[PDB]
């Protein structure tokens, strides 16, 4: 546990600046697609329609 | 008094390592071809904005 | 006397301790043989986390665009799926003797 | 001996997993649900081989 | 996390099915985007032709 | 923290908002593969549309 615990985690720290980055960006684009989820949604049903 | 509440922890951490360890081949082989796709994606930037 | 309470409480849950440090050891080896992957998710998914952050609002005014155009596309197409058929084949012999 | 040198570190970790868990300890329910989801949404994309 | 296990293995499963899918299609993938790009240029140019 | 909570939440919104229609959007891609050949077989069949 320790050593695969430890590999894994000197793995994330290698990109810690990205894996701090990318939970950021992908709040904001989740935030961004759910303020218009409504919209999206019936959109995509209208196309497969 | 909060020894009720770490044996739920510590139940529910056994399970849910289980859990994550049943599913985890599917999600890395998904991680690896997802990656390849995001590579493709990344690569034609330029393409999909203008799409 | 909180000492003989807290060693008592914790002794009762052995077994369960035994089964998580079993359960963390499998999930942690399948994610240590995986380390490969999780390496290449690490350096190229962020990039295209980060794009689609920078173009969300343009993904969706693309997405209601088609939309906009699908709907009546499809309203078009279903109220005149009929009439059409039956016209075409009503004037396929006016069409011929013509 | 050992703790106690990497005490500092632990002890931060502590600080910042109740963080974590104060922040997303209410939303149980829209974790599974968001699972659900998930699964669902994951689900129409699948439903034939190809 | 562990009430919703069902759940997350199946989304594991599928998103292992359609990465998969979409990487053995990279090249179509690819050429998808490159003509994605201008020929909503020209179904958008022949409509506003007849607008 | 607060960010990661908030994009769960947000996330279970939109996956629900987008199953909600889940008979039409189960159907995408196989519409599309449906439709993409329909219009290639209607180009192909007909050589002398252009000339008509």
């Amino acid at each position: 546990v320790i050593k695969n615990l430890n590999t894994v985690l000197d793995t994330t720290v290698r990109h810690q600046k990205q894996f701090d980055e990318t939970l950021v960006n992908f709040e904001t684009l989740i935030t961004g697609l759910k303020n218009r989820a409504d919209p999206i949604a019936t959109s995509v049903a209208d196309i497969s329609d | 008094p909060r020894m009720p509440q770490i044996r739920r922890d510590i139940t529910g951490l056994a399970n849910l390592g289980e859990v994550y360890a049943d599913a985890s081949p599917d999600l890395f082989d998904g991680l690896d071809n997802a990656v390849t796709t995001a590579r493709t994606l990344n690569e034609q930037r330029g393409n999909l904005d203008q799409a | 006397n909180q000492l003989d309470t807290f060693t008592d409480e914790l002794n009762q849950q052995r077994e369960e301790i035994t089964r998580a440090i079993d359960s963390t050891n499998r999930l942690l080896n399948i994610v240590s043989q995986r380390n490969d992957t999780l390496d290449r998710v690490l350096t190229e998914f962020p990039p295209l986390i980060q794009h689609f952050a920078e173009t969300r609002d343009l993904f969706a005014d693309a997405v209601t665009a088609l939309g906009r155009l699908s709907a009546a596309a499809d309203e078009t197409l279903s109220g005149s799926n009929a009439n059409l058929h039956t016209n075409l084949q009503n004037l396929q012999r006016p069409l011929k003797q013509l | 001996t050992a703790l106690n040198e990497g005490r500092g570190d632990f002890f931060a970790v502590v600080k910042s997993l109740a963080l974590f868990v104060n922040a997303l300890h209410r939303s149980d329910q829209q974790f599974v649900a968001l699972n659900n989801d998930l699964a669902q949404f994951t689900n129409s994309f699948t439903n034939t081989d190809q | 996390q562990v009430n919703s296990g069902d759940a997350i293995q199946r989304w594991a499963a599928n998103l292992n099915t359609l990465a998969a899918q979409s990487a053995q299609n990279d090249e179509a993938l690819r050429s998808g985007l490159q003509q994605a790009a201008p020929t909503a240029d020209q179904l958008n140019a022949v409509f506003s032709d007849v607008r | 923290s607060t960010q990661v909570n908030q994009l769960l939440v947000n996330a279970q919104t939109l996956l629900a908002a987008v199953n909600e229609r889940g008979r039409s959007v189960s159907l995408l891609l196989e519409r599309v593969s449906s439709v993409s050949r329909q219009v290639e077989g209607f180009v192909d069949e007909n050589p002398n549309l252009n000339h008509v």
